């Protein structure tokens, strides 16, 4: 019941590791939607 | 309160005067004073009264205890369970005697506001009225506005 | 009930003594040349008590301490504490009653195992402060039943129907000097090889030190 | 002055039968003549209410009111004097059934005030009162739901009567 | 034969029965003493009650702190459920799951899991079909999923779950950790397990490898409500201690060919580690990958 | 300080009345309270109904088994034969049997197309423990009652209260001691439906019994009327129809309430349990 | 500006009992997992830090009792050495407390 | 409005605020660990931090010498900072200091801080520690990482 934040329980070795992951995704994330005209857009 | 106090529909106990009546007092009970002023009548009323209010009353089981009081009292207790307390105090025989028919006739119900001056368990032979009593009905039970035949 | 009463011509006026005169020590395995000697300190102290009461027979006594005993722990299941001070003395009605005061005590006394054996009687110094007493030392061996219940009327100790056996060694004194004195029990010599008592329904946690930040544990 | 909170400890019940279900333990305990206000008391008094011993001397432990503190000692002797005197097995085993403020006995002063005037100062004491329950603490009431609603309204349509008629 | 509801009604009575059997052989009081060895409260000696208290009685005596985080018990320096009676004065420690080497109670949150799935699987599919759990692998935490071996009715073997027959069996299991059931254990003869998983054939090959292991045969059972299973080690006190729990993939075993075995995997947290809705993920994710045990 | 007397004793008195609501003491025999005269109490218990009762009959109808026991216990505690005192066994036995069937005798004649079963049940009704203790209560039945614990419990009280039947049935006869049940029993019915008192499951399965034993057709069931169906608040009428014809309609927040309530509704009117049915007839036989 | 009428103390009870004015319940207490007290979790520990304070207190009065006067800072490091040690190979230059006890387990020798 | 406002209004105005902060500092340089008021600590800490930086200068600096001079009260503690606080942080580029909150003041329950210089010689204070890698989540991200590892080398 008590509250939590994301690297309240986690350790010295898996903070970086989690934030490169949670870093890596995004960018990837974003990467991904640079070519919506090859995506099957919506009628232009 | 009206507001201020407890009230009750009228009601009878089991039923009375249905199949037959029965009194619902079933006892009394006085302290009257053998030398005390304020148990005057109430001596008066043992000597000329009570034995003939016996009489009348077979089902009503009296005592009349004679102590010493400053306040001569009688109890009256009911077949519901009900039990009231009357003073007779200073009262004269005549005074004692109308209070004590008056509790013979009463019923131990509580004496206090009686919401409705009637009461019946069948306030309708014909029907009670509702929303559609004097509605007609349509062919096929159609709604308003409703499409038939889809 | 802080301080005792300073100096006048009155002073408190006991009816009983501190402790047990001469402590009879129970020989290992009672349950079931010197012992000449110990009888004849007891008849050197039967005539002390006779001394003052020529009547005494401590033939007759067993039977009696056991009335004692019996109508003493059954003053406990009524909280009777105006009779308990006549069958028991000052120094021990604290002892049967203080740990009792918000509990319920069912006690009965079922059977006696074995006849009661007076075991050593005693006299107090000659002349105390113009005051003798004489302690009986009485070995009991009975049945009892004993159940104890909380503030709650949750059963706390014992079972109100098992009966067990009992080896008490009790100490009975009176005051003979006192015209009004009589034989009430006085204490209860506990066996160093008695065996240990039922074991209580609850648990319990023995805390351990409570330390402060400066000071460690030491194990 | 009035001592009834200090006699509710010596209550003895009769002892219950093998089928009736256990009793819990009750512990009644106060400290009178504090020097808080009780209005500031009740604050505190209110907080706690409701918890397990543990939660509350938690909550007292980490606040900043001086009233605080005083209830911590009456919560921890009240839960040494159940397992001691009262019977209770787990010390932990307690929750607040009540606890409250009272007004204590008050002194008055005088205060002094510009061109002479003054008013009257009280010095102000009360009363903490805890009473601790054998077991666990009770769940909270939960939210009234939709359905329990839903459940009462209709329960109102269907009891209206005829009103003022046969 | 006995039916599936019946099959569970023998199996508790028969387990009732041995939990009451047990009892019975301490009938009158007795104390142990139960030396705590920890950090904190270093020194304090339980004076418990033999056969009937818990290393959870010992943690009501300290504070409700100890109850809510002592996720296991190490009596004697060995690992010991916090509710399986105690026996014998003993020293005793606690566990929780931020312990300096949690290793012994990840373990025992591990195989928990690995029960609640279990129980999950076998009431979840139609009465038409036949659900014979095999197994609990040992997998090391790491792994990233806990596994239950299952081998189920042989009409069953193109069904392959879809996505929404996975959520039912989470769906499931959190109705578990609603019930908040205790985790529930008994010590018994080998024998005694025999006649309560008689009519299963891998709980009884199951049950003959663990009493082999023991000199004295005896064989560990856990029950959370209805449902009764062997245990390689102690569980974790009770059901409530999961707070993140999901049933990730099935994956069919081979060779299918003599018996199609169906390793159902799921991956979970306790309340006292819940991880973030973006972490869940990530583990969610690699939980589905096929764990394989050496 | 002030002088006098009155006041303080007039609070007295309103201090012990905060007492008593405050600790009400536990409720003790009526017998066991001041002014009782066992015997005059039961001859007043006689004259109140308008019985001649048999003062020996009537004395044992209150005894019971479990009061002649406890009072053997007590005589032997006390070290203390004149307490051959015979119980209500006997006499409850026959006022138990007369009063089943001369209730049913009422009713058969009074509901002539209820089926044995309704009538039963109405039976089991009137001369069940909740009537007859309630009934019992009210005519001073439970003070004159010689128990062993106190408030009466209610299988003693049926018990006495049909002992005193079976001494009246000894003492007057069959004919008024029928008349005391219509009385006192059969007014336990007024205001009450007929499902009130026999409580069925399922009347839509009973309907179909009952009309094929007529040769009748299964009665069909028809919305005849409808309000607010999508709402929270629906009402709904449904009509039982035998070969097109209407035998009942019955109102309802569901299809389903309102169809089993026509079913209720087909049986009231079937058995002659109607609500506007005639009523019983208190009168005494010219 | 006074009060035109006294406030009634059903209005004063929904003014002091408001949920605003009611004390909160905290959540992030938590037990000190190397004494077992209780804490705030970015609060330390009370007691904790109490016994570490004692220790420093007690080392502050050794080296108040070397410097023996005001400004006498020294200009070199300082170690501190319980019963039984020794200046090792890089404390060698330091100025050396020594305090009368063992070493707590605690505070290591780095 | 207070927009951007970087340092506190603290002490009698802004000389006293200095004043208040540099007995501060001396006693920090004198005990390497201080306790009081959690913000004044807080504004403390940035001047502890710089005043190393000038002690790194070297004590042959006039103006790091001159910057000593103000900020050290009690001059035996300017040998200190030059001599011994400095070349114990050469290889440091910053984070000389680290601050933690304690609890709260007991007779104004004010709130608190400790304040040190690092690698002095004082026991250690209690510090918060991160979960160990073997917790149940720790260990499950640490497969996490590892299986990454793997198909990263794919």
């Amino acid at each position: 019941k008590s509250g939590t934040w994301w690297d309240e329980h986690l350790s010295e070795e898996n903070v970086p590791f989690i934030k490169q992951l949670v870093s890596d995704e995004d960018k990837a994330q974003l990467a991904s939607k640079l070519c919506p005209l090859k995506d099957e857009p919506w009628p232009i | 309160t009206a507001r201020g106090t407890p009230s009750r529909f009228l009601a009878s106990v089991l039923h009375n005067g249905l199949g037959r009546y029965v009194q619902q007092l079933q006892r009394l009970s006085f302290s009257v004073s053998r030398d005390g002023a304020s148990s005057r009548g109430a001596r008066e009323f043992v000597e000329r009264e009570v034995i003939d209010f016996a009489r009348r009353n077979p089902g009503v089981v009296i005592y009349v205890n004679s102590r010493p009081c400053c306040v001569p009292r009688v109890v009256a207790e009911y077949l519901n369970g009900a039990v009231r307390e009357e003073s007779i105090h200073c009262k004269s025989v005549e005074e004692i005697s109308t209070l004590v028919q008056k509790l013979a006739d009463q019923s131990g119900l509580d004496v206090i506001r009686i919401r409705k001056p009637f009461h019946t368990d069948n306030p309708s032979i014909q029907g009670q009225w509702h929303p559609f009593t004097n509605k007609p009905t349509t062919f096929r039970g159609l709604r308003p506005r409703e499409v038939q035949d889809p | 009930l802080v301080i005792p009463p300073e100096k006048s011509d009155r002073s408190i006026h006991l009816a009983c003594t501190a402790g047990i005169f001469d402590a009879y020590v129970p020989p290992e395995g009672d349950a079931r040349t010197e012992r000449m000697k110990k009888t004849m300190a007891s008849q050197v102290s039967i005539r002390r008590i006779k001394d003052y009461d020529a009547n005494f027979k401590i033939k007759d006594f067993p039977e009696k301490a056991k009335d004692i005993f019996i109508e003493a722990h059954l003053c406990l299941n009524n909280s009777d504490h105006d009779r308990l001070h006549t069958l028991v003395t000052e120094h021990c009605f604290p002892d049967m009653t203080w740990d009792i005061k918000y509990k319920t005590v069912r006690w009965s006394f079922v059977e006696s195992l074995e006849p009661s054996h007076v075991v050593q009687v005693r006299c107090s110094s000659m002349m105390n402060q113009g005051n003798v007493y004489g302690q009986i030392t009485v070995r009991m061996h009975t049945r009892q039943t004993l159940a104890i219940y909380d503030r709650f009327g949750r059963l706390m100790y014992g079972q109100e129907d098992v009966p067990k056996d009992v080896l008490e060694y009790v100490v009975f004194e009176k005051q003979l000097t006192n015209p009004y004195g009589s034989w009430r029990m006085h204490t209860k010599i506990v066996p160093p090889w008695a065996p240990p008592k039922q074991p209580i329904l609850k648990t319990v946690m023995i805390p351990g030190p409570q330390l402060k930040p400066e000071e460690e544990y030491e194990e | 002055i009035s001592r009834k909170w200090e006699k509710k400890n010596k209550i003895v019940y009769p002892p219950q039968l093998p089928g009736e279900p256990r009793r819990p333990a009750e512990i009644y305990h106060c400290r009178r003549q504090i020097k808080y206000s009780k209005d500031k008391m009740w604050y505190l008094a209110k907080l706690i209410r409701g918890m397990s011993i543990d939660q509350a001397l938690a909550q007292l432990e980490f606040n900043d009111k001086k009233g605080a503190k005083i209830i911590k000692e009456v919560l921890l002797e009240a839960q040494d004097m159940a397992v001691r005197d009262h019977n209770v097995e787990f010390r932990s085993n307690l929750y607040i059934a009540e606890s409250t403020s009272g007004r204590g006995q008050c002194l008055k002063r005088i205060r002094y005030h510009g061109r002479g005037r003054f008013g009257i100062m009280e010095k102000v004491y009360c009363h903490y009162f805890v009473k601790l329950v054998e077991g666990p603490p009770p769940p909270p009431e939960p939210p009234k739901t939709a359905v329990a609603h839903a459940k009462e309204y209709i329960q109102q349509l269907r009891s209206r009567t005829i009103v003022h008629t046969l | 034969q006995l039916s599936p509801t019946e099959l569970t009604e023998m199996r508790n009575d028969l387990f009732n029965k041995e939990k009451a059997r047990q009892l019975s052989l301490t009938p009158r009081t007795e104390k142990i003493e139960v030396k705590h060895v920890g950090k904190t409260d270093p020194g304090t000696v339980f004076v418990m009650n033999k056969n009937i208290s818990t290393p959870y009685s010992c943690a009501m005596h300290l504070s409700e702190w100890y109850c809510r985080k002592s996720i296991l018990a190490l009596v004697d320096g060995q690992p010991w459920d916090m509710y399986k009676p105690l026996t014998k004065s003993c020293e005793i420690k606690f566990l929780t799951f931020k312990d300096c080497d949690p290793g012994e109670v990840n373990k025992a949150y591990w195989r928990s899991c690995a029960m609640m799935m279990g129980c999950v699987i076998e009431r979840a599919f139609k009465d038409e079909y036949m659900v014979n759990l095999v197994r609990a692998p040992e997998v090391p935490v790491i792994s990233g999923a806990f596994c239950y071996d299952v081998v189920l009715d042989s009409k069953l073997d193109e069904w392959m779950p879809t996505k929404e027959n996975l959520r039912s069996f989470t769906k499931d299991a959190h109705a578990l950790i609603y019930k908040d059931l205790p985790f529930e254990t008994l010590e018994v003869e080998a024998k005694v397990a025999l006649e309560i998983f008689q009519h299963s054939k891998y709980k009884v090959d199951f049950i003959e490898e663990k009493a082999s292991q023991n000199p004295e045969r005896i064989v560990k059972l856990h029950r959370i409500g209805d449902f009764i299973d062997v245990s390689e080690g102690p569980l974790i006190p009770r059901t409530s201690i999961c707070f993140q729990y999901e049933v990730s993939a099935v994956h069919n075993l081979q060779p299918t060919q003599p018996s199609l075995i169906r390793r159902f995997q799921g991956v979970s947290l306790p309340v006292h580690l819940r991880a973030h809705f973006t972490i869940w993920d990530k583990l969610l994710e690699r939980s589905r990958k096929m764990v394989t045990e050496d | 300080v002030k002088k006098g007397f009155r006041a303080a004793f007039r609070f007295q008195k309103e201090l012990e009345r905060q007492r008593l609501l405050r600790c009400p003491p536990p409720p003790v025999r009526r017998s066991e309270k001041p002014n009782w005269d066992y015997h005059a109490e039961i001859q007043a218990f006689g004259h109140r109904l308008q019985e001649n009762f048999s003062l020996d009959l009537l004395k044992t109808a209150f005894v019971n088994s479990c009061y002649i026991k406890s009072e053997e216990a007590k005589r032997q505690q006390l070290g203390i034969v004149l307490l051959n005192l015979k119980s209500n066994q006997e006499l409850s036995e026959q006022g138990t049997s007369f009063s089943q069937t001369c209730l049913t005798q009422f009713l058969e004649d009074e509901y002539p197309d209820m089926p044995t079963e309704g009538i039963k049940n109405l039976v089991d009704f009137l001369t069940g423990e909740e009537v007859v203790c309630h009934v019992a209560r009210n005519l001073a039945v439970e003070q004159l009652t010689l128990s062993e614990e106190f408030p009466v419990p209610p299988a003693v009280l049926q018990q006495t209260f049909f002992a005193v039947i079976g001494a009246l049935l000894q003492s007057s006869g069959p004919e008024r001691t029928a008349l005391f049940i219509r009385d006192f029993l059969i007014t336990q019915m007024t205001g009450k439906e007929l499902f009130e008192m026999w409580k069925i499951i399922n009347p839509m399965g009973l309907l179909v019994e009952e009309l094929k034993k007529r040769n009748v057709s299964a009665p069909e069931s028809r919305l005849t009327r409808q309000s607010g169906g999508t709402t929270a608040l629906p009402l709904y009428f449904v009509g039982l129809y035998c070969d097109k014809k209407l035998i009942a309609e019955g109102p309802g927040e569901t299809v389903l309430v309102a169809e089993e309530e026509a079913a209720r509704v087909a049986l009231r009117k079937l058995y002659g349990f109607t609500e506007n049915r005639r009523p019983w007839n208190y009168s005494k036989p010219k | 500006a006074a009060p035109k009428n006294r406030r009634t103390i059903e209005v004063n009870r929904c003014r002091r009992r408001n949920p605003q004015k009611l004390i909160k319940v905290k959540n992030n207490i938590d037990v000190c997992p190397e004494c077992g007290h209780l804490k705030q979790k970015h609060v330390l520990c009370a007691y904790c830090y109490e016994k570490v304070c004692k220790e420093t207190a007690e080392i502050r009065r050794q080296i108040g009792k070397q410097e023996g006067g005001p400004f006498k800072a020294p200009t070199i490091e300082t170690v501190v050495l319980y019963t039984g040690e020794t200046p090792s190979e890089q404390d060698q230059g330091k100025r050396i407390i020594e305090r009368d006890r063992k070493r707590p387990s605690w505070f290591t020798q780095n | 409005i207070s927009h951007g406002r970087v340092f506190r209004r603290m002490g009698l105005g802004p000389e006293s605020r200095i004043h208040l902060l540099r007995n501060l500092l001396t006693g920090l340089v004198r005990h390497e660990r201080i306790e009081a008021p959690w913000a004044r600590v807080d504004e403390m800490r940035g001047y502890a931090e710089k005043l190393i930086d000038y002690g790194k200068l070297g004590d042959t600096n006039e103006r790091a010498m001159r910057m000593a001079d103000f900020w050290l009260t009690e001059k035996d503690l300017i040998p200190k900072l030059f001599q011994v606080l400095a070349p114990r942080y050469k290889d440091q580029t910053g984070g000389y200091t680290r601050m933690l909150q304690i609890p709260n003041r007991s007779l104004d329950r004010a709130k608190m801080a400790v304040i040190e210089y690092k690698g002095n010689c004082l026991p250690p204070l209690p510090l918060p520690r991160r979960d160990s890698h073997l917790t149940l989540l720790n260990q499950l991200l640490q497969g996490l990482r590892q299986d990454l590892r793997q198909s990263q080398e794919a």
